[PDB]
């Protein structure tokens, strides 16, 4: 899965958040901005066969599932030290 | 204080960059003038070389201490150096090559001493602690042979009285605008390869008063011309090195300015955002 402009997502939370009067943090993003990406990205993982068997209810055995992710982030003036990057 | 001082630092770096940009062109023009002087210098030296070759390699062959080979027990150098800074590593490269050769001669147990042109060599070799017998400084542009007459006179006095057995001139060579090389070449005894001729010494010169004193004066004037030409060429090489160093310095300043501007812009945005968050929060 290749999310495009995860940055363009973060700008959108700020709007829904500032429209909800939630206090902004560094720059103008709300403190929850780390939770937003952390809970989205953490789903990309490789799971052992036992989890697959438990989820499938025994239909699939001995196979490990996986989900690779390639998030894209856009930096102003090549500044890798910005908040969101 | 990004809002207070970084804006001043940027301006200072801009001013320094413009000054270096001007210095590069000044050096480039002085290099052309030094090239003209250097090209003017050669024909007198080559004509005197032709005359000394005729006198030495004529049908009747004379012998002179400045000309005859002598065994080595002491070795001497005279070194040219800049009187002004910048000019990159020219001086240090020349000095370390001279030190390499001096160490090579020391390993053979040969005592060495130096004659010095320019204050940079004076300072470096005083720090090294090498024997310096003569010094001349403060020529700047348009150096004169009249000042040079001294050190060459004392080095000649050392050479002909037995104190010195070989003499080298240490200087950088103006190969071209883009490249210069530190070099060492022999002056005494006369290293020039022999030559042969028929017209000369057949329709021989009438000698007044006698051929020998004229040969002594001729050889002295020749070595003096050699060291003057070396000095001029080293000055031209200095100008070229300064031009290059100023180009590098201007590029470095131009590279620093943009990073300072990026930092200043980050600070500028951050201050506005913080102060507006404060204003909005204060309206409870």
């Amino acid at each position: 899965i290749i999310y495009d402009d995860l940055s363009k997502q973060a700008v959108a939370y700020r709007q829904i958040s500032l429209l909800l009067r939630r206090p902004p943090g560094r720059e103008a993003f709300p403190g929850d901005v780390f939770y937003l990406h952390s809970r989205l990205l953490e789903r990309a993982a490789r799971v052992n066969a036992e989890y697959v068997e438990a989820f499938t209810k025994g239909e699939v055995k001995g196979k490990t599932g996986s989900l690779t992710a390639l998030p894209i982030i856009e930096t102003q003036a090549g500044d890798v030290s910005a908040f969101v990057p | 204080a990004g809002a207070k001082d970084i804006r001043s630092k940027i301006a200072s770096v801009q001013n320094t960059q413009k000054i270096t940009k001007a210095m590069e062109m000044v050096a480039a023009s002085k290099m052309r003038k030094s090239q003209d002087r250097m090209a003017a210098s050669r024909p007198y030296a080559e004509t005197m070389r032709k005359v000394i070759g005729h006198l030495a390699h004529g049908n009747l062959e004379y012998k002179h201490p400045y000309l005859e080979d002598r065994d080595v027990k002491r070795v001497g150098y005279l070194v040219v150096s800049t009187d002004r800074g910048l000019a990159g590593g020219l001086n240090i490269n020349l000095f370390k090559k001279l030190l390499a050769e001096m160490k090579t001669w020391t390993d053979k147990g040969v005592q060495a001493d130096l004659a010095m042109i320019g204050s940079k060599g004076v300072s470096f070799f005083n720090s090294v602690g090498g024997n310096v017998v003569a010094q001349v400084t403060g020529m700047g542009d348009n150096p004169s042979l009249s000042e040079l007459i001294g050190p060459v006179k004392v080095m000649l006095q050392a050479y002909d009285e037995g104190r010195l057995d070989k003499l080298y001139i240490v200087s950088n060579k103006f190969i071209n605008t883009m490249s210069q090389v530190p070099t060492i070449s022999q002056l005494l005894p006369l290293p020039a390869s022999d030559d042969d001729d028929l017209k000369h010494k057949s329709w021989d010169y009438l000698y007044e008063p006698d051929p020998k004193a004229l040969l002594d004066t001729l050889l002295r004037r020749y070595v003096e011309s050699q060291v003057y030409q070396g000095v001029v060429e080293n000055l031209a090489s200095e100008q070229a090195a300064r031009m290059v160093a100023m180009k590098a310095a201007t590029d470095n300043g131009g590279s620093l300015i943009k990073e300072l501007q990026l930092v200043y812009n980050k600070a500028r945005q951050a201050s506005i955002t913080q102060e507006l968050t404060e204003i909005v929060s204060g309206a409870a």
